């Protein structure tokens, strides 16, 4: 009865879409200068 | 200011940098749990 | 300028760190496609 | 089958992480001394 | 110790702490083909 | 019939390729302040 890491797996995509938002606001910043 | 400015783009970056550094650590979950899962019960059921 | 050179130095590192986000997205996919065989090749024949 | 065993792999990957979370901590101590 | 000093040292961790993500991602990837080998020329063979 | 990633983890390994340059980058244009 299988592998289940889809949990897991799909905890890292959001915690690396925040921090592909991070980069967003930092050349947000970057861009004011 | 924009040594201000430079100051919380950097700050920003580190938060998308410690962003990555949790996906890392789960990253290492991930693995380790195909791992176990090998180990534990394809392994044995296979001795069987 | 000084403030010139940090405003790049700062671009480029924001680029080394998206190149790094995409490395892990494919990371996921590698695990995920051994986790798949897994799931749907051995576990069904043992 | 003696059995899987990543765990020197596994344990240099956090040895490491933890050394960015190191330089990640001085990074903003210091833009805290700005 | 000038702003501007105190911003490239900021940088220069910050370089640091990625080079280190760096060196992480390259082991994650040696443990994701252990695992791919193993299965491979371990399990498969077998069952 | 066997595992074969290589093609994404050949992938990942150009993509770190690129962000090393970039950290060179980086650090060259530091070193010039």
């Amino acid at each position: 009865d299988p592998i289940d890491i889809s949990i897991v797996l799909n905890k890292i995509k959001s915690q690396l879409e925040e921090s592909k938002e991070w980069i967003r606001r930092s050349n947000k910043i970057l861009d004011s200068i | 200011s924009d040594i201000e400015k430079l100051k919380e783009a950097i700050r920003d970056t580190n938060k998308a940098v410690q962003s990555v550094q949790s996906s890392i650590g789960n990253l290492i979950v991930a693995i380790k749990s195909v791992q176990d899962y090998v180990n534990k019960e394809i392994v044995p059921s296979i001795a069987r």
